[PDB]
């Protein structure tokens, strides 16, 4: 279901991250 | 007698040894935690430059007044609990980190208490892949 | 899994949000501000630095295992209790910077609470009178 | 009467310190 906003955008932040690390 | 520099004075000195308490920390860590805690200095940076308007828009959704700092905590961990890769780990400290260099004029505390026990330990779970994952 | 650098993140981590918090603390002082609390870092630098022993046997009179917070409070404080002149504030907050940096494996809270209410409060006092002293 | 060692030090070096900033 739906997350907080918060931790919705936090979790958007880390999979970008996860991204451009590699 | 003159009493209006007390509260300038009062703000400075906890400003002043705090900062103190930091470099007798920093002092006692050896090269290795040194390197560590530099790579979290620039790690942070990065990502906070780069995810400045996200971390606004997260920033505003805390920073309002019906709001207390159990219930901040429960919106910025809720990432944590069910997804704690590394890098979610990165943009959760980065965001704290934001709040830090934003609410300069509340207390200390108010921050503090927001990353110690639950959040900190949830990012310090598996602290190695961490470690590995800025390093 | 591999918990051998869990403790390690905890403490780099909280090392390093207080050390933003103190950035967000500073970044909000005025130019005066920033002056008179520069004026302290060097005061209290060059206070340590030729009182050396002086503080060094103080230090290891509260240094001792047999004695609580409260006990070092009353024991750092008692001149002021009685001559409250600015070069003994001086004196006293340059001791309590001593400490802090030499207290840097246990929690900033031991240090922090020598300080805060009635050492802060006595020394804050004609505070005006204390800048004079040092600017 | 007579201040903690701590104390009666901090006294003395007060006093010094007002010594040499004149």
């Amino acid at each position: 279901s739906t997350m907080g906003q918060v931790g919705r955008q936090l979790a958007i932040i880390g999979d970008d991250i996860n991204r451009r690390y590699d | 007698a003159a009493i209006e520099f007390d509260e300038i004075v009062k703000k400075l000195l906890n400003i002043y040894i705090n900062d103190i308490c930091t470099t007798g920390e920093k002092r006692l860590l050896n090269n290795y935690e040194k390197s560590i805690l530099d790579r979290i200095y620039k790690s942070c940076e990065y990502i906070k430059k780069n995810y400045e308007l996200d971390f606004n828009s997260m920033y505003n959704q805390i920073n309002i007044n019906n709001i207390t700092t159990s219930d901040i905590k429960s919106k910025i961990i809720e990432a944590l609990l069910i997804d704690s890769r590394p890098s979610v780990k990165l943009a959760t400290l980065s965001f704290i980190s934001l709040i830090a260099e934003k609410w300069g004029e509340k207390n200390r505390a108010k921050i503090m208490e927001i990353l110690s026990n639950e959040i900190v330990e949830k990012i310090s779970n598996n602290g190695k892949d961490f470690i590995d994952f800025i390093d």
